[PDB]
RNA sequence: UAAUUGGAAUGAGUACAAUGUAAAUACCUUAACGAGGAACAAUUGGAGGGCAAGUCUGGUGCCAGCAGCCGCGGUAAUUCCAGCUCCAAUAGCGUAUAUUAAAGUUGUUGCAGUUAAAAAGCUCGUAGUUGAACUUUGGGCCCGGUUGGCCGGUCGGAUUUCCAACG
């Protein structure tokens, strides 16, 4: 079935490393997708795009389709892939193995006074990506998310309950406005708190404890 | 920095700046001009009736190469000659001259719509009665 | 299926079977949707629903030497005229509503 | 980051750079955890017991990444003399 | 010059107008609730769009204020009334949570259905409007109702209908009149 | 895909009355009539995309026309004219003009000016806008340090407490 070829897919594989946020703290490069098949269980995807690009040649035009595929459970992690080939149907199959590889971890927060399971993000956060700039605004309960069809949906695998957008450029390129919002998301852990002021000892990487099950044979 | 003045005692030079820079705005300077009133056909309302002159056929611009069936009409309350698209098929048999045809904008605020060149108005009702029931024969135009 | 159970079922509970359809609305049923997916795994050549043997034969005439044309016949039942055209003697693949239509714009009860 | 209840919220709390304080995201795959083996009398290494040092991405695409070791290590008493205050 | 009459409406129609989302998350408002059109659905989003602003505005407000503190527990209490926030919910963090499901519970034309002689939710609604349910002493024939807490003991068959007793309807009296012309003489 | 059947319920209406009212009309009540597809029969716009819903059939052949915009139509039209089917809102729905949101396309919040529209040829200069630093700490109680010692516990550094005031 699966035979890991990177010592993160081995700690994986063999049950080492049992939840994602390890891969997170450490900041490993995650390399191969079936790490986050057997780690992120119950993560649902969905194609938000395919568009047509050409290539013009001698004899004709070489045309074949791009595909915008967000993954995410629905608690704190997103994906976003981006992939082009000669079908449709390959290439959200590659969306979607490029989708897994990016995944992320959303930083939730509140709003006002905190009443468990936060519903909107910590802070105010921004992202942009060729002249696409998507700001994501913490919102009172009971808002839902305020966002285009595309970017709420992304926002709703994200696990966010209640949030604001602002935008500016040209939001019509569909992949632009998506990158931005992976990036407005990705930096809510950027952002530091208060929260995060206090000092921590720094922990050991499970590829340095764990690291003759890491190693070939 | 930012190129306009910040300082706290000069809102009157941000307001004369706005209000400056308000003119290259298309429909600011046609409601503080009154270009509704004085240079529209209509004297700037939403309908007004006319005297039907002629029969006109319009070559459609490209890519199309159809006829276009509309008529010259002038109107009562200014005098003024503008030409009026007639719709779907069978009305230009349904208007004839001195008809006293109602008309309408065509859409678009004043510009051309679709494949015609320089009509801005369409016809409404022709004798009184509508074009839509002429058309479904559900009225019957008046023997004039 | 059609009202036997349906509201007989739904005695305080609201919620069985209230999922969507597969979603056309203008696009005809899925009488061989089933049959679609075993003619797709099955890896030899079946035989898809061969003939009309004696349909074709005596209702051909029930229908069309008593009155009428097939290009009348294929207007009113909204197909082309070269459909009727296979479903007179041989030489078609019966589909339901085709052959539905077919018996209720004419009468003749065999299917 | 808690709620009313004081039980822990945010999935995972993340490592900060040891040089300039800052968050180390779970995308900066230029950041480096250092890790310096403890030593006792005649050398011999112990082994899994280290002094760590976490270095942000920013900080090694700067080229800081030298000068702030020789300031985190002589603060440790890993090394004497080699870095000084007073440029 | 006589003084005018204020008005207003009770509804409001969605931004985007062709949705497959929105459009199909009628289901279960018009299907299961057995409901005329989409102004019904409209028209508790729109009072359930004017408690979350009036919410809003208390949150944004110090705790203790005395505003914060009047206006609170008279959104509260109104809501608990009618029985759409829960026995104990009872904060403005739960009515913002309040959705559009737990107001067409409240109405009269489901009340019925749940409370069992209607066999249908839409067998209701027709029995509604042909003045045969009863609150209390009093004959409604309006759907909406929004029935209160201390009201579902009171739903029932009406003194003047033909199911809560009072000399059956024009139907079975002219239909029992034909055979007592045809079989009794 | 219907398709044949049954008892139940009701008001839209027709109205004795009473009520209402200056007198009436109407409402709210209410005796007597008042539902089986033929009616007591819901429309208005749409079905390429934006934008929800047919690559079904007949006609036309860059003609007629549609089409806010992109576009459709020159002999297999998912777009015209029709039939069928379906979609949207619904006693309401379409069209025109204006206006607000959209519009961060008037920008105080909050635009842009190298090349997309836009830095005066350059400098002086009045009004206008803007302009370096500097001028003393009296109520009490709880909290953190930082100095001052009464205090070393200890092999030049290791804990802090009772007391000033030092903000």
């Amino acid at each position: 079935g699966w035979v890991p070829v990177t010592k993160l897919g081995r700690l994986v594989k063999a049950g080492k490393i049992t939840t994602i946020e390890e891969i997170f703290l450490h900041s490993l490069p995650v390399k191969e997708f079936q790490i986050i098949d057997t780690l992120l269980p119950g993560l649902q995807d969905e194609v938000m795009n395919i568009k047509p690009v050409q290539k013009q040649t001698r004899a004709g035009q070489r045309t074949r389709f791009k595909a915008v595929v967000v993954v995410g459970d629905s608690n704190g992690h997103v994906g976003l892939g981006i992939k082009t080939a000669k079908e449709v149907a390959g290439a959200i199959r590659a969306g979607i193995i490029i989708a897994k590889l990016s995944v992320i971890p959303i930083r939730r927060g509140y709003w006002g006074t905190n009443l468990g399971q936060p519903h909107s993000l910590a802070t105010k956060t921004t992202g942009k990506c060729g002249s696409v700039t998507v700001r994501l605004i913490p919102a009172p309960r009971g808002s839902g998310i305020v966002a285009s069809p595309a970017v709420k949906k992304l926002l709703q695998l994200a696990g966010v309950e209640d949030v604001y957008t602002q935008s500016n450029g040209k939001t019509r390129t569909l992949e632009n406005t998506l990158k931005a919002a992976f990036v407005a998301i990705g930096n809510t852990y950027g952002f530091l708190t208060p929260n995060l002021w206090a000092e921590q000892p720094l922990p050991v990487s499970p590829l340095d404890i764990y690291s003759d099950e890491a190693s070939a044979q | 920095g930012k190129g306009k003045p910040r300082g706290l005692n000069s809102a009157r030079k941000l307001r004369v700046h706005r209000r400056n820079n308000r003119w290259a705005e298309n429909n600011y300077k046609k409601r503080l001009l009154g270009t509704a009133f004085k240079s529209s056909p209509f004297g700037g309302s939403s309908h007004a009736k006319g005297i039907v002159l002629e029969k006109l056929g319009i070559e459609s611009k490209q890519p199309n190469s159809a006829i276009r069936k509309c008529v010259r009409v002038q109107l009562i309350k200014n005098g003024k000659k503008v030409t009026a698209f007639v719709p779907n098929d069978g009305c230009l048999n349904f208007v004839d001259e001195n008809d006293e045809v109602l008309l309408a904008g065509f859409g678009r605020k004043g510009k051309a719509k679709g494949d015609i060149p320089g009509v801005r108005f369409k016809v409404v009702k022709v004798s009184g009665v509508s074009l839509l029931a002429l058309w479904k024969e559900k009225k019957e135009k008046p023997r004039s | 299926r059609s009202q036997g159970q349906i509201n007989a079922a739904r005695r305080q509970g609201l919620v069985v079977s209230v999922d969507k359809k597969y979603g056309s609305t203008n696009t005809r049923g899925d009488n061989e949707g089933q049959r679609l997916t075993k003619v797709d795994r099955e890896t030899d050549i079946v035989k898809p629903k061969k003939l009309d043997p004696n349909v074709g034969r005596a209702i051909s005439r029930a229908r069309t030497d008593k009155k009428m044309s097939q290009k009348d016949l294929a207007t009113k039942i909204n197909e082309k005229p070269t459909v009727v055209n296979d479903y007179e003697a041989a030489r078609a693949i019966p589909n339901q509503q085709v052959l539905s239509k077919l018996e209720r714009a004419l009468g003749v009860k065999l299917r | 980051m808690e709620n009313d209840k004081g039980q822990l919220v945010e999935l995972y709390v993340p490592r900060k750079c040891s040089a300039t304080n800052r968050i180390i995201k779970a995308d900066d795959h230029a950041s480096v955890q250092i890790n310096v083996a403890k030593v006792d009398e005649e050398g011999r290494a112990i082994p899994g017991e280290y002094v760590t040092y976490a270095l942000s991405g920013y900080v090694r695409s700067r080229g800081e990444s030298d000068d702030s070791l020789n300031r985190l290590a002589q603060n440790d008493g890993l090394l004497k003399n080699v870095w000084s205050y007073s440029r | 010059p006589r003084a005018p009459r204020t008005y207003s409406k009770t509804y409001s129609t969605p931004k985007r107008p062709y949705e497959s989302s929105r459009l199909d998350a009628e289901l279960k408002l018009a299907g299961e609730f057995g409901l005329k059109n989409k102004k019904e659905i409209y028209r508790i989003s729109f009072q359930l769009s004017k408690i979350r602003r009036a919410a809003r505005d208390l949150l944004t407000r110090d705790e203790k204020d005395p505003k914060r503190l009047f206006e609170g527990n008279a959104l509260i209490r109104r809501l608990v009334r009618v029985g759409v926030l829960s026995e104990d919910k009872k904060k403005l963090d739960y009515v913002l949570a309040l959705k559009v499901e737990d107001f067409l519970e409240r109405r009269l034309q489901t009340q019925v259905y749940k409370l069992g002689l209607a066999k249908s939710v839409h067998h209701a609604r027709v029995l509604i409007t042909q003045r045969h349910i009863a609150v209390g002493k009093q004959i409604v024939n309006i759907p909406s109702f929004m029935v209160r807490l201390d009201s579902e003991k009171h739903i029932d068959f009406a003194p003047t209908s033909p199911f809560g007793g009072a000399r059956p309807g024009r139907v079975a009296r002219r239909n029992a009149a034909r055979k007592a012309e045809a079989s009794g003489e």
